[PDB]
C-alpha cells in the first residue's frame, strides 16, 4: 500500500501520519529529521598568494660603458646610469673615473610559503541537498540517509522510501565566493589581469603549480648614492598582507538561518528552513490483521491540568470497556496538539501527554477504530527564557465555543437583535399610509 | 598544536523580551550574537573591563559566544502577563502582549 | 551574596569559625598523562 506525506525541516522535531487500510488495524509512523546538509557545486577560477622580490648582484666594469639584454621573466627591468664612482671597502675601486657606467636588474616571483597558504576565488551554481531520517513505527527503530532530488530510492525491511523534490533551491550564496582557511566571504574580485597595484588579486594564478604570472606592482630603479655601491628600489608595499588584518566580518556571523559554515568541501549544515514530501511503499507484514486486535467502545476522555508552554504540559486520561488484552495506536486529528507516545497499552484507564499554543483547544482523538473528543481551558507559565525550543505547530488561534467567545455572539447577537424590532415597525405603518 | 587561555564564565540573567548578561574579564576578549531570523542584527564589540551589555531576544531565537567556548542557544517562551477568564477589559488585553499589532 | 561583587566572604566579629562562600568551584578532568589537579573559579570579589 502506497502512502503519501510532508514533514517540517527542523532539527529534533516529532511529526507523525497514518495508514488507515481497509479490515485491519490501524498504523501510525513517526518521521524525524536528525541532520541537513547542503553543498553547492564550484569551478576554479584564480588563486592568489603572497610575492617575494629578487636583487641579483648588479655589474659594474669600468672605462667600459654597457649594454644589458631583455629576458623572458614577469616584470623585468633593467637600467643603466652614468658617471658612478664607487668606494669599496679595501680602498677605491676602479680608476677611469669620468666614463663610469652601471647597470641594475630585479624582478618578482612568488614565496616559499604559498603552497601551505593561499587564499582562492571560485563561483557558484545550482545546489542539492542531503538528509538524514530517522523512521520508527511497528516493532522497529531505524535511520536512513537520503538524497533529496526525487530519484533516489532506500531499501528498508521491505519498503521503499522515495522524497520529494524540494519546496524551493535557493542559497545563502551568491555567485561569486572566497575562501580561506575555514570560513568563506563574500567579494567582488577583478576579473582577471586588470589588479591595480595594493588591493586585493594583485597577483593572480590558475591551477597552483607554475610558469605563469601576472604582477604590476610598479617597479622602477633609482639613482644609488653618492659614493656607494648598493641598489636602491621602490615599490608600492604588498596587497595580500595588507588584506589580512583590515579584512571585514566573516559569513560565519551573519549567516540567515543557523546555517553553519565548515569547509574542507564547503558545506552549509543544519540549515532550518521549509518543508520536504515524502512519499511511501508500504509492505504488507508490519500490520495486525484482526486476531490480535483488541475491541474497545464507550472511550471518554477528560482533562486535568495544562500550560502552554513549551513541551509536554497537557495531561489527560482516558477511560474504556475491555474484551482482550493487547496494544492499540493513539493520534489526534488535529494540527492544535500533537501527542507524545506512539502506542497506548491494553486493558484499564491509561493516560496521554500532549502540547498545544492556545487558550482553549479542542480536537478529536481515537485510540483504536473508535473516536472521542475532551477540551480545556488553560493558562500560561510564569518564566520568560527557555534553554530547548518549539514542540508545538505555533498556532495560537482561537476556537468555536470557548469562554471568550461565548461573549461575542451575545453581543453581535444583541447588536443584531435591537435592529430587528427596528426594521418591521418602520413596514407596518409603510403599508398603511396608503389608504 | 597550542594552548589557550580559556577565559572565565558568563551568567545569564532574564526579563521579560530581553535577556542580560554580565561578564568579569581577566584579560581581553570577544563578543557576538546572531538572530535566527531572516535578517540578522549582528552586533559585536571588543571588551576590556567589567561592564554588562544587553541583548533582544525574540520568539525564533538568539545565540552568543564569548571567548573560547562553544555556543549556546537561547529562545524565548510565550508569556502574558494577564489573566485569560473573566471580565471583557482584561481579555482585550490579554492579546496585547501577543499580537500587540493586529 | 551573589558571586564576584562586593560582599562575597562574610564574617561577623574577625576571630574565627564561621564563614560563607559561594564563589562556585567545579572540578574538572586531569590532562591526558600528568599528575596536576584542575581547578575552575570566578575570580575574587574584595580585590576587583
Amino acid at each position: 500500500y502506497e502512502h503519501t506525506a510532508v514533514i517540517p525541516n527542523q532539527v529534533g522535531f516529532p511529526y507523525k501520519a497514518h495508514v488507515a487500510r481497509e479490515g485491519y488495524s490501524p498504523l501510525t509512523l513517526q518521521m524525524q529529521v536528525v541532520e541537513t546538509s547542503l553543498e553547492p557545486t564550484l569551478n576554479l577560477e584564480y588563486i592568489t598568494c603572497d610575492y617575494k622580490t629578487k636583487v641579483p648582484s648588479p655589474y659594474v666594469k669600468c672605462c667600459g660603458t654597457a649594454e644589458c639584454r631583455t629576458q623572458d621573466k614577469p616584470e623585468y627591468k633593467c637600467a643603466v646610469f652614468t658617471g658612478v664612482y664607487p668606494f669599496m671597502w679595501g680602498g677605491a675601486y676602479c680608476f677611469c673615473d669620468s666614463e663610469n657606467t652601471q647597470m641594475s636588474e630585479a624582478y618578482v616571483e612568488r614565496a616559499d610559503v604559498c603552497k601551505h597558504d593561499y587564499a582562492a576565488a571560485y563561483r557558484a551554481h545550482t545546489a542539492s541537498l542531503r538528509a538524514k531520517i530517522k523512521v520508527t513505527y511497528g516493532t522497529v527503530n531505524q535511520t536512513v540517509e537520503a538524497y533529496v532530488n526525487g530519484d533516489h530510492a532506500v531499501t528498508l525491511a521491505g519498503t521503499k522510501f522515495i522524497f520529494g523534490p524540494v519546496s524551493t533551491a535557493w542559497t545563502p550564496f551568491d555567485t561569486k565566493i572566497v575562501v580561506y582557511k575555514g570560513e568563506v566571504y563574500n567579494q567582488d574580485f577583478p576579473p582577471y589581469g586588470a589588479g591595480q597595484p595594493g588591493r586585493f588579486g594583485d597577483i593572480q594564478s590558475r591551477t597552483l603549480d607554475s610558469k605563469d604570472l601576472y604582477a604590476n606592482t610598479g617597479l622602477k630603479l633609482a639613482r644609488p648614492a653618492a659614493g656607494n655601491i648598493h641598489v636602491p628600489y621602490t615599490q608600492t608595499p604588498s596587497g595580500f598582507k595588507t588584506w589580512q588584518k583590515d579584512r571585514d566580518s566573516p559569513l560565519n556571523a551573519k549567516a540567515p538561518f543557523g546555517c553553519t559554515i565548515q569547509t574542507n568541501p564547503v558545506r552549509a549544515m543544519n540549515c532550518a528552513v521549509g518543508n520536504i514530501p515524502v512519499s511511501m511503499d508500504i509492505a504488507d507484514s508490519a500490520f495486525t490483521r484482526l486476531t490480535d486486535a483488541p475491541i474497545i467502545s464507550e472511550l471518554l476522555c477528560t482533562v486535568s491540568t495544562c500550560t502552554h508552554s513549551s513541551d509536554f504540559g497537557g495531561v489527560a486520561v482516558l477511560s474504556y470497556k475491555v474484551e482482550k488484552a493487547g496494544r492499540c495506536d493513539v493520534h489526534s486529528h488535529s494540527n492544535v496538539a500533537v501527542l507524545q507516545e506512539v502506542s497506548i497499552e491494553a486493558e484499564g484507564r491509561s493516560v496521554i501527554h500532549f502540547s498545544t499554543a492556545s487558550a482553549a483547544p479542542s480536537f478529536i482523538v481515537s485510540v483504536c477504530s473508535s473516536r472521542a473528543t475532551c477540551t480545556a481551558k488553560c493558562e500560561p507559565p510564569k518564566d520568560h527564557v527557555v534553554t530547548y525550543p518549539a514542540n508545538h505547530n505555533g498556532i495560537t488561534l482561537p476556537d468555536l465555543s470557548s469562554t471568550a467567545m461565548t461573549w461575542a455572539q451575545h453581543l453581535a447577537g444583541g447588536v443584531g437583535l435591537l435592529i430587528a424590532l427596528a426594521v418591521l415597525i418602520l413596514v407596518i405603518v409603510t403599508c398603511i399610509t396608503l389608504r | 598544536t597550542c594552548r589557550v587561555p580559556l577565559a572565565p564564565e558568563a551568567l545569564v540573567r532574564s526579563g521579560k523580551r530581553e535577556a542580560t548578561l554580565s561578564l568579569h574579564p581577566i584579560h581581553p576578549t570577544l563578543l557576538s550574537y546572531r538572530t535566527l531570523g531572516r535578517e540578522p542584527v549582528f552586533d559585536e564589540q571588543w571588551i576590556t573591563t567589567q561592564t554588562e551589555v544587553t541583548i533582544p531576544v525574540p520568539v525564533e531565537g538568539v545565540e552568543y559566544r564569548w571567548g573560547n567556548h562553544k555556543p549556546q542557544r537561547l529562545w524565548s517562551q510565550l508569556t502574558t502577563e494577564g489573566r485569560a477568564h473573566g471580565w471583557p477589559h482584561e481579555i482585550i488585553e490579554y492579546y496585547y502582549g501577543l499580537h500587540p499589532t493586529t
